[PDB]
RNA sequence: UAAUAGCUUCUUAGGAGAAUGACGUAGCAUGCUACGC
RNA sequence: GCGUAGCAUGCUACGUCAUUCUCCUAAGAAGCUA
C-alpha cells in the first residue's frame, strides 16, 4: 500500500514498522529518522528482513537488496547493493520524494514514552499532520498500557444492588467512576465468553463495590474481571477546520418571537452564525448549556448536532434541551452496547431527525447545519479530530471552560501539563481569547465570586445575590495517615465535627475531597451524601463540605480549586493547609 | 465443501459454414482454479506423450501429421480407415458417461487424495459442470446435464467419452455375433470370456482387461482428438462382426447417447493411400517430398478464402497492419500446392502474392509517412515457397 | 562509473602517462606508466559492467515492488466491491417469507430452486407468441407456482411499453415479440 | 490522429499540449513553437510524459524515446535518444516536414491574450490558415474566459415574479441582460443535477431579478446558478469559398418582367448570377436588405437561406419577405431555447422549405441554390465559417456595410477596431470594393441625413425628404448611476417623462440609448417600445427618441451615434452630453 | 459480453550456454642479449 | 653452469568488448483446430 509520508506529504511505499502505528514516510524522510533514532525496521510493500533460509536480521542500515530480496552482509549475492544510500531508503516513488527537516521534531514524538510533560506540551504545538500523529501515537500507547493490568472477581454473592471485590495481589488497581468500565470472563470449565461488562466503584468499609451493570445474567464466581480494550483506527480529519468569516449568516434564518429569555445573546447567537467556527467560554455557571437552548431557539429550523466527551454533559444538555426545545423533534443517539445507564426520555435514536445529541465516540458518519461541542476541556485532540470527521456541518461552535478540568490523561505523572495545552480548542482560547465570553455568576457568595474572577479569570465575573455569611475557610492541622494508594483526612472530620454542632445549616451536607480514600471513609462513619471534586462541575448543591488533606502542587492546583469552591451556593465548610490557601480568598476566621 | 457455480453462456463470433449460433461456457474463475489445480497434472502429461492414442499436444507440422498417421496404421492385418460424428456431442452426452469420464481422470489420485477427497472432487465436477446454474441473458436457469465446452478438462474428458463409446461398440459387436459361425477359435473364446467378465463376474479380471485391450489395439487401433476419430480396423474381422463397424456406432449411440447418427456424416475409406477423408477439419493427401511419400494435411479452400476474406475487426481490413495475419493463412495452406486441382494450388500463390503486394504497398506507405526506408527488412522470406516448405518437414 | 573514484584514478594515469610521453620520458618510464594506465583502466572497467548490473536489477526489483504492490491497491477495490455485492443482496430479501420458508425446513436447509418460487415479489413471465400469452397469463390477473399474480407492466423485445389491449390476435404481428410481463404477487 | 500541420499543410502527428486548440503541427513548425514560446507540452498519438513509475516532466527538451515509451533524463532507459533534438521534434512523417517562418506570426497569436487592439490586426492580416487558426483561438478564449465568472444562488422570494439574487463572495458578477443564460444545481446532497434554463433582469426597486424561465421549477433555497459553457468546433471550412468568375449564369434562371419595382437592380442580379460569391457594400437604407427579396424575385425557383448575425435584424427581413415574397413557401428556423422572441407567422422550423430564414448559430446543415447572408458587419469570422460550414450553396451573396456598428468584441478594450478588419468579408470590402454598390437616403428626414452626412460620411449622400422641423437635439445635463455596470441616468430619463407627456405626437417613439441597463429600466417610467442600439440596427421606426446615458467612449462614439439616429423615418428627439456631439449636428433649438 | 485446451508464426526484453575474433593482466614453457658469481 | 633484467614466440587461467548461434523464461500481436 502507498500513502503519504507524515512530514512532507509526498507519495511514498515505506513505514516505519518498531513505531507502534507504523506511519508513512517518503524516502528522504525516512532515512532521516532511521539513521537518527533508534528505529532501525521499514516495511515496504514486503518486510524488511534477511530471506535466507537460516537468518534473522531487521536492521535497515544492514541490509542489502540482491538479485530479488533482501540480505544481510553474510547471505547477500556477488553482486551488490545497499538499500539505505545516498541519502534515500529505497522504496516507491523515489524522485517525487522531497525531503524535509521537522524531523527533528519527529524524532521527538516518535520516541517519546509520553511519561514526561513536555511530550504533551510538544506533541501539541507541532504542525498538523504531526498533531494526528501525536494523538494517534498517544492513543496507541494508551490503550497498549490497560494491556498490563490487575485482575479481579466478585467474592461472592452480597447484594443486589453491590457486589464484592477479591484483586490479585501484586498489582495496582484503577479509578472507579462511570469512566472506567470493566469486563467479566466466564472461563468457567468450558469455554472463556462474554456475558456482559460491569462498572464499579468503592464500597461502604472494608472491601465492597456499588456498582452500575451492563446485563442482567447473574454469574456465580464463574467469572473473573478484567479492565477491557480495544484498536485504535487511524484519524485523518484535521482538528480544527480553517476559520473563514461569513459576511451575513449562511444557511440559518433566524426566528420569530424567540423568547424573551435569552434576549441578550442575539448578537452573540448572530456572532456564533456568522464565522465558521466560533468559540464561548464561560465562568463556571454563566448559562452555555442554555446558551445552546437560545442558539437552537435563535435558529429554529436548523438542524443541530449536540456533542460532548462524556454521557453526564450531554445527558444535562439533554434535559435542558427537554425543558425549553420543542421535544418531539429530539433525537438522542446511544450506543448500541450501553456501557452506561443511557437516557431514554425522548424518542431515541433516530440519526435523520433534527435536534441530534450524541457523545462523540458514537457519533455517526453524517452532516449538520450546525453542531455544538460542549465541554472542550474534557475532548482530547483525538475527539476534535473524530468530531470533524464524522460531522460536517456548515457551522461548528465549541464552548466549554479552560478553566475547569482538564481530561484524565492517565499516561502524565511528571510535572503539571498547564490548561493552555490541553488541546488545540484551549490553545486558541488562551492564545487570542475566546470570541464569546459571558462573565456572571448566579451561584456564589460575593467575596468568592470578586475574588475567583480576580484569581485566575481576567475579573469578568459578579454575583446576583447576597453573600449568605455562611461560607468558610479553617486552618486546622488534620494529621494525614495516607496508608493506602491515596491519602486520608479522618482527624480533620474530626475537627469538622467539633464544629457542625453550631452549625445545623448543612446537617445534608454532600461531602468532597482531592483524594478518593477520604471521600470514601467520609461516607463510613458519619453517613454524609458524598460527591468527588471529579463528579462535581455540572451539578449545583446549597450544602456542601470539603477539607484539604496534604500541601502540594496538587493543593495548590488553582483549577481545582474553582471546580471545587463554586459548587456551593449558600454554605460551605472547607479545610486550608497552606497559608497560600487562606489568603488568596476572603472569608470568616471563626 | 461442494461449491456450486454459475456458468454464464457467450455466443461465439467467428467464421463458420452453417448458420446456427455456437455458445461457449464461460465458467467461474473459482472452478477453474481448482479444476487446474486439480487435472492439469495429468492434462499436460497426455498433451506430451507421442504415439498414444489420444492426439493432444502432438502438432500437424513438422512430420507430425504423418507420424500421427502412421502410428493409427500400427500392424493392423486388414486395413480400413473409418470415422463417424457425434450430433449434438455437448449437449446430448449422458450425465452417467461424464461422471465416467471425471471418475476415469481421477484414478491418477491414488496417493495424493482420500476417497473422500476423491468423492468432494467429483461432486464439485458435477455442481460446476454437469448440472449447474447458466446464466443465459440475466438469468438463471438449471443445464440438464451434458458437457460444458469451458470446463478446465473439456478436451481431455471428451476423449475419455469419445474412446469409451469406442469400445462400448466393439463389445456390442462381438457380443452380438453369433458364436456358432466364428471361425477362429480364439475368438469364440473371447467372446465367451468376455461375457462371463461381463454379466457372469463382478471383481475385475485384469488379465482379461488386459486380453481384450491387446485385441481392441491389433485389430481396431483408434486416433482420438476430443470427438475426432479416425480408426484403422481390420476390414475381414468387421465383415465377419468380430470387431466394431458402423452400424454398431449408430446402435451404441442410438440406446446409450438418444441421437441418430446418420452414416452420411461417416465416412470408410478402403485404400489407405488416400489416408484419413477428414480429420480435425484437414483433409490428407500423400506426397513425395524429398524422396519420400508423406502425409500431408491440406484445409478446405473455401476456409482459407473466407479468412482471408472476412474478418471479426476493422482493423483486420487493412493488410499493411497485419502481414503476418496472410502469413500464418498461407503457412496453412501450403499443402494445397501440391493438390492435382489446379484451383486448390492457386489458393497458397495468391496467398503469396497478396503478401508481396502487401509488402510493397506498406514500404510505399512508410517511405512517405517519413523520407527513408527501413534499414532491416526480412519480409522477403515470407513470398518464397521454401519458408512454408520448411513447416511440413520432420527436421524439426 | 564517473562518481566512483576509479574514474579518477584512470584519468590521472593517463594524464601522467601523456605529459611522460609529450616530455620525452624514457622507455622504462614509458613501460611504466603503460603498465599502470593498463591497471587503472583495468579496474575502472571492472568496477564498471557492475553498474549496469545494477540499473538492471534496481530496475527489475522495482517493477517487481509495483506490482506486487499496485496489486495491493487494486485487491482492496475488488474486496470492497464483492462486500457492497454481498450486502445489497443481503437488502434485497424478502425476509418475512424466506424466514417462515426456511423455519419450516426441518434440518433449516432448502433447496434453492424454490427459493424464488415461494419468495420472490416480482415474476417475469418471457412469452415468444401469442398463443402462449394466452394460455399462461392472459388477463389482468393470473395464477402460476400455486401463487396469484397481477400483472403491473408489459414490454416488447425493444423494452417499450405493451398495454394489454394490444397484445391480441390481430395486433400479434405489429408487436416485437418476444413479450416480458412484469407481475406482483397478489 | 494523423493531421496536417496548421501553417505549412504538410502531414503530421503532433499537437500543442498548451494551446487551447491543440493544433496539428508538423516536427520542424513544432520544435520551432516550443523551443521560443513557454509552450512545452507535445501530445503524440501518446502524450509526451516521462513513463516512469511517478513523474511528471512535460518540457520537451528534456525527454528521450527509451526502450518502448518516453521517459525523462534520470529515468530513461540506458539507452536514448533525445526527443527534441536535430533542430526537430520527433513524431510521425518526420522526414517530409516542411514549413514556413510565419512562425513569427504564430508565436504572437498563440500566445496573445486578445486583450489588445493589434492582436486582432494581426489576427485579420496574416496568411488564410492563421486567419482560421486565428479565429478559432478567438473563440476558444472568448469561451474560457466565462470560466471566471461568479455562479448564484436565490436569497428567497418574497415574489414568484421577481427572484432574489445572491452572488458567490469573492468573484465578478456577471451583467444582467438577455444575451446571457443560466442553469442551475441543487447540491445539498441529493441531487447535483441542473433544474433548468434561467434567465435574469434588473429590478428597479431593491435587489430583485423578474427572471424568466424554459420550465417552471422552483428554487427551494439551496438551488443555484451557474453560466453555461460551450466548446468550440474545428474551424472546418474556409471563411470565404474561392471565387471564381463563370462565363454566363449556371444554376440560376431569370424571369418574365420581375416587376416594375426591381427593375433597377437586373444588372446586380446577372453579377452575382455570373460570380461565385459576391459582396454589396451600402449606406443604411438605400436598398440592401430589399436587394435580396429583389433577387428572390428574379431566381423564382431557385432555393434560398436567408441568414444573418442577430435576431431583430432576420425578423425585420422576415417581415420584409412576407410583404414581398409568397408567404406559402417561407420559414423561420429558432434556436431550441429561443431566448428572444422570433418571428411566428410563416410555417416555422421546416428546414426543406424553399425560403428559409434562420440566424448563423441555428443554422442546419443543408443545400441551397444561393445562400444570403445580411448585416456582415455583426458577423465574425466564426460565423462566416460556420455559414460556409453547414450550407452548402451554388452562388453566395453578402449584404452589408461596414461603417454600421460592429460584433461586441467584450475583450477588446484597448484602441478602436477599423472597418477593415471586422471579418474577411469586410475587408473584401474596404481593399479592393464591393462588387455591387448602391447609396442615397429614402428613408430618414432632410434634417437628421444632412447632419449625419458630416459625421460619418463625407458630404457624400444628398437625400429625398422635407425636413419635418421634428428632429430635436435637448440639453440636459444628465447625472449619472452606473447601477447594473450598464450605467443608468435617472434625470436623463426624467426629462424624457417630463417632455413626452408635452408631445402628444410622440407616445410611440422608440427609446434608445447605448446601455442596455437604462434602455430596459424605461420601460417602468415611460412604457414605450426600448431598443438598443446595437440591436436597433436594420430596423425603421416612425419616431425615436434616442438618450446619451453617459460620456464615455462607448456612447460618444461616432459610429454607434450615427446607426442611432438614422433609425429615425420623420423625426427624433436625442438629448446629448458630449457639448461636441451636440455642436456637430444641427437640429432645433429647446 | 467474450470459455477450456493444443499447435504455429512474428516482435521485444532478461538470463544461461556455446562458437569465433579483439584487448588487457597473471601463471608456465622456449630462444636471444646485458651484468654479477 | 647459475642468479637478476630485457625482447621475441607459444600454452593455460581471469576480466572486458564485438559478431553469430542455441536454449530458458517473461511480455505483446496474430492464425488455425476441437
Ligand atoms: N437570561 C437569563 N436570565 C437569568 N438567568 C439565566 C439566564 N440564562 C441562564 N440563566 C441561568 O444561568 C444558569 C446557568 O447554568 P447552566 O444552565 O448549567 O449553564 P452553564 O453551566 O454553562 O452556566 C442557569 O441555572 C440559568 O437559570
Ligand atoms: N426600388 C425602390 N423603390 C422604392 N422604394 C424602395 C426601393 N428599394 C428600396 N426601397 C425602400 O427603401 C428601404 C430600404 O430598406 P433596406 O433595403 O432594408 O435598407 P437596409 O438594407 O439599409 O436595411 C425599404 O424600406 C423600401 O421601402
Ligand atoms: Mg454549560
Ligand atoms: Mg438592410
Ligand atoms: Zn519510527
Ligand atoms: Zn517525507
Ligand atoms: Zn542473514
Ligand atoms: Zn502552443
Ligand atoms: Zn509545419
Ligand atoms: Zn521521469
Amino acid at each position: 500500500a502507498v500513502g503519504a509520508c507524515v512530514l512532507c506529504n509526498s507519495q511514498t511505499s515505506l513505514r516505519c514498522g518498531a513505531c507502534i502505528r507504523r506511519p508513512f514516510l517518503c524516502c528522504k524522510c525516512c532515512y532521516d529518522h532511521v539513521i537518527s533514532t533508534s528505529h532501525k525496521l521499514v516495511l515496504s510493500v514486503n518486510p524488511y528482513v534477511c530471506n535466507a533460509p537460516g537468518c534473522d536480521v531487521t536492521d535497515v542500515t544492514q541490509l542489502y537488496l540482491g538479485g530479488m530480496s533482501y540480505y544481510c552482509k553474510s547471505h547477500k549475492p556477488p553482486i551488490s547493493f545497499p538499500l539505505c544510500a545516498n541519502g534515500q531508503v529505497f522504496g516507491l516513488y523515489k524522485n517525487t520524494c522531497v525531503g524535509s527537516d521537522n524531523v527533528t521534531d519527529f524524532n521527538a514524538i516518535a520516541t517519546c514514552d509520553w511519561t514526561n510533560a513536555g511530550d504533551y506540551i510538544l506533541a501539541n504545538t507541532c504542525t498538523e499532520r504531526l498533531k494526528l500523529f501525536a494523538a494517534e501515537t498517544l492513543k496507541a500507547t494508551e490503550e497498549t498500557f490497560k494491556l498490563s493490568y490487575g485482575i479481579a472477581t466478585v467474592r461472592e454473592v452480597l447484594s443486589d444492588r453491590e457486589l464484592h471485590l477479591s484483586w490479585e495481589v501484586g498489582k495496582p488497581r484503577p479509578p472507579l467512576n462511570r469512566n472506567y468500565v470493566f469486563t467479566g470472563y466466564r472461563v468457567t470449565k468450558n469455554s472463556k465468553v462474554q456475558i456482559g461488562e460491569y462498572t464499579f466503584e468503592k464500597g461502604d468499609y472494608g472491601d465492597a463495590v456499588v456498582y452500575r451493570g451492563t446485563t442482567t445474567y447473574k454469574l456465580n464466581v464463574g467469572d473473573y474481571f478484567v479492565l477491557t480494550s480495544h484498536t485504535v483506527m487511524p484519524l485523518s480529519a484535521p482538528t480544527l477546520v480553517p476559520q473563514e468569516h461569513y459576511v451575513r449568516i449562511t444557511g440559518l434564518y433566524p426566528t420569530l418571537n424567540i423568547s424573551d429569555e435569552f434576549s441578550s445573546n442575539v448578537a452573540n447567537y448572530q456572532k456564533v452564525g456568522m464565522q465558521k467556527y466560533s468559540t464561548l467560554q464561560g465562568p463556571p455557571g454563566t448559562g452555555k448549556s442554555h446558551f445552546a437552548i437560545g442558539l437552537a431557539l435563535y435558529y429554529p429550523s436548523a438542524r443541530i448536532v449536540y456533542t460532548a466527551c462524556s454521557h453526564a454533559a450531554v445527558d444535562a444538555l439533554c434535559e435542558k434541551a427537554l425543558k425549553y426545545l420543542p421535544i418531539d423533534k429530539c433525537s438522542r443517539i446511544i450506543p448500541a452496547r450501553a456501557r452506561v445507564e443511557c437516557f431514554d426520555k425522548f424518542k431515541v435514536n433516530s440519526t435523520l431527525e433534527q435536534y441530534v445529541f450524541c457523545t462523540v465516540n458514537a457519533l455517526p458518519e453524517t452532516t449538520a447545519d450546525i453542531v455544538v461541542f460542549d465541554e472542550i476541556s474534557m475532548a482530547t485532540n483525538y475527539d476534535l479530530s473524530v468530531v470533524n470527521a464524522r460531522l460536517r456541518a456548515k457551522h461548528y461552535v465549541y464552548i466549554g471552560d479552560p478553566a475547569q478540568l482538564p481530561a484524565p490523561r492517565t499516561l502524565l505523572t511528571k510535572g503539571t501539563l498547564e490548561p493552555e495545552y490541553f488541546n488545540s480548542v484551549c490553545r486558541l482560547m488562551k492564545t487570542i481569547g475566546p470570541d464569546m465570553f459571558l462573565g456572571t455568576c448566579r451561584r456564589c457568595p460575593a467575596e468568592i465570586v470578586d475574588t475567583v474572577s480576580a484569581l485566575v479569570y481576567d475579573n469578568k465575573l459578579k454575583a446576583h445575590k447576597d453573600k449568605s455569611a455562611q461560607c468558610f475557610k479553617m486552618f486546622y492541622k488534620g494529621v494525614i495517615t495516607h496508608d493506602v494508594s491515596s491519602a486520608i483526612n479522618r482527624p480533620q472530620i474530626g475537627v469538622v465535627r467539633e464544629f457542625l454542632t453550631r452549625n445545623p445549616a448543612w446537617r445534608k451536607a454532600v461531602f468532597i475531597s482531592p483524594y478518593n480514600s477520604q471521600n470514601a471513609v467520609a461516607s463510613k462513619i458519619l453517613g454524609l451524601p458524598t460527591q468527588t471534586v471529579d463528579s462535581s462541575q455540572g451539578s449545583e448543591y446549597d450544602y456542601v463540605i470539603f477539607t484539604q488533606t496534604t500541601e502540594t502542587a496538587h493543593s495548590c492546583n488553582v483549577n481545582r480549586f474553582n471546580v471545587a469552591i463554586t459548587r456551593a451556593k449558600v454554605g460551605i465548610l472547607c479545610i486550608m493547609s497552606d497559608r497560600d490557601l487562606y489568603d488568596k480568598l476572603q472569608f470568616t476566621s471563626l | 465443501n461442494v461449491i456450486p457455480t454459475i456458468t454464464q453462456m457467450n455466443l461465439k463470433y467467428a467464421i463458420s459454414a452453417k448458420n446456427r449460433a455456437r455458445t461457449v461456457a464461460g465458467v467461474s474463475i473459482c472452478s477453474t482454479m481448482t479444476n487446474r489445480q486439480f487435472h492439469q497434472k495429468l492434462l499436460k502429461s497426455i498433451a506430451a506423450t507421442r504415439g498414444a492414442t489420444v492426439v493432444i499436444g502432438t502438432s500437424k507440422f513438422y512430420g507430425g501429421w504423418h507420424n500421427m498417421l502412421k502410428t493409427v496404421y500400427s500392424d493392423v492385418e486388414n486395413p480400413h480407415l473409418m470415422g463417424w460424428d457425434y450430433p449434438k456431442c455437448d449437449r446430448a452426452m449422458p450425465n452417467m458417461l461424464r461422471i465416467m469420464a471425471s471418475l476415469v481422470l481421477a484414478r491418477k489420485h491414488t496417493t495424493c487424495c482420500s476417497l473422500s477427497h476423491r468423492f468432494y472432487r467429483l461432486a464439485n465436477e458435477c455442481a460446476q459442470v454437469l448440472s449447474e446454474m447458466v446464466m443465459c441473458g440475466g438469468s438463471l436457469y438449471v443445464k440438464p446435464g451434458g458437457t460444458s465446452s469451458g470446463d478446465a478438462t473439456t478436451a481431455y474428458a471428451n476423449s475419455v467419452f469419445n474412446i469409451c463409446q469406442a469400445v462400448t461398440a466393439n463389445v456390442n459387436a462381438l457380443l452380438s455375433t453369433d458364436g456358432n459361425k466364428i471361425a477362429d477359435k480364439y475368438v469364440r473364446n473371447l467372446q465367451h470370456r468376455l461375457y462371463e467378465c461381463l454379466y457372469r463376474n463382478r471383481d475385475v479380471d485384469t488379465d482379461f482387461v488386459n486380453e481384450f485391450y491387446a485385441y481392441l489395439r491389433k485389430h481396431f487401433s483408434m486416433m482420438i482428438l476430443s470427438d475426432d476419430a479416425v480408426v484403422c480396423f481390420n476390414s475381414t474381422y468387421a465383415s465377419q462382426g468380430l470387431v466394431a463397424s458402423i452400424k454398431n456406432f449408430k446402435s451404441v449411440l442410438y440406446y446409450q447417447n438418444n441421437v441418430f447418427m446418420s452414416e452420411a456424416k461417416c465416412w470408410t475409406e478402403t485404400d489407405l493411400t488416400k489416408g484419413p477423408h477428414e480429420f480435425c477439419s484437414q483433409h490428407t493427401m500423400l506426397v513425395k517430398q524429398g524422396d519420400d511419400y508423406v502425409y500431408l494435411p491440406y484445409p478446405d479452400p473455401s476456409r482459407i478464402l473466407g479468412a482471408g476474406c472476412f474478418v471479426d475487426d476493422i482493423v483486420k481490413t487493412d493488410g499493411t497492419l497485419m502481414i503476418e495475419r496472410f502469413v500464418s493463412l498461407a503457412i496453412d495452406a501450403y499443402p494445397l500446392t501440391k493438390h492435382p486441382n489446379q484451383e486448390y494450388a492457386d489458393v497458397f500463390h495468391l496467398y503469396l502474392q497478396y503478401i508481396r503486394k502487401l509488402h510493397d504497398e506498406l514500404t510505399g506507405h512508410m517511405l512517405d509517412m517519413y523520407s527513408v526506408m527501413l534499414t532491416n527488412d526480412n519480409t522477403s522470406r515470407y513470398w518464397e515457397p521454401e519458408f512454408y516448405e520448411a513447416m511440413y518437414t520432420p527436421h524439426t | 562509473f564517473s562518481s566512483l573514484p576509479s574514474y579518477a584514478a584512470f584519468a590521472t594515469a593517463q594524464e601522467a602517462y601523456e605529459q611522460a610521453v609529450a616530455n620525452g620520458d624514457s622507455e622504462v618510464v614509458l613501460k611504466k606508466l603503460k603498465k599502470s594506465l593498463n591497471v587503472a583502466k583495468s579496474e575502472f572497467d571492472r568496477d564498471a559492467a557492475m553498474q549496469r548490473k545494477l540499473e538492471k536489477m534496481a530496475d527489475q526489483a522495482m517493477t517487481q515492488m509495483y506490482k506486487q504492490a499496485r496489486s495491493e491497491d487494486k485487491r482492496a477495490k475488488v474486496t470492497s466491491a464483492m462486500q457492497t455485492m454481498l450486502f445489497t443482496m443481503l437488502r434485497k430479501l424478502d425476509n418475512d417469507a424466506l424466514n417462515n420458508i426456511i423455519n419450516n425446513a426441518r434440518d433449516g436447509c432448502v433447496p434453492l430452486n424454490i427459493i424464488p418460487l415461494t419468495t420472490a415479489a416480482k415474476l417475469m413471465v418471457v412469452i415468444p407468441d401469442y398463443n402462449t400469452y394466452k394460455n399462461t397469463c392472459d388477463g389482468t390477473t393470473f395464477t402460476y407456482a400455486s401463487a396469484l399474480w397481477e400483472i403491473q407492466q408489459v414490454v416488447d423485445a425493444d423494452s417499450k411499453i405493451v398495454q394489454l389491449s394490444e397484445i391480441s390476435m390481430d395486433n400479434s404481428p405489429n408487436l416485437a415479440w418476444p413479450l416480458i410481463v412484469t407481475a406482483l404477487r397478489a
